[PDB]
């Protein structure tokens, strides 16, 4: 029944396994499995349990809201504007 | 020791903290 992933933040949003790849400003997120443009230490191999996948807005480190790295050379990271659920 | 505090949670926090510094640093960096 998890087919309905729901696009709100439940918990810290760590479990948001939606396919939103665009950030709060609608910027293109950088794939977690990529180091282009931004060389990052968020390797899905070192954080596999966090379902760190694609360029989808995820929350592995328990930030205040799911987020993503930006593909914009100037913007290292971006927040992802995801709704908030009660739980 | 190792380039990690030997726990993913700590690395998670560190990288988060890193980015968080980056934001403040970027904010300081961006005048105009």
């Amino acid at each position: 029944y998890v087919e309905f992933s729901e696009e709100c933040m439940h918990g810290s949003g760590e479990n948001y396994d939606g396919k939103i790849s665009k950030t709060m400003s609608g910027l293109e997120c950088q794939a977690w499995d990529s180091q282009s443009p931004h060389a990052h230490g968020y390797i899905p191999s070192k954080f596999p349990n966090k379902n760190l996948k694609k360029n989808y807005c995820r929350n592995p480190d328990r930030d205040l809201r799911p987020w993503c790295f930006t593909t914009d050379p100037n913007k290292r990271w971006e927040y992802c504007d995801i709704p908030r659920c009660a739980a | 020791g190792s380039v990690e505090k030997l726990t993913a949670d700590a690395e998670l926090q560190r990288l988060k903290n890193e980015r968080h510094e980056e934001a403040e640093l970027e904010r300081l960096k961006s005048e105009y």
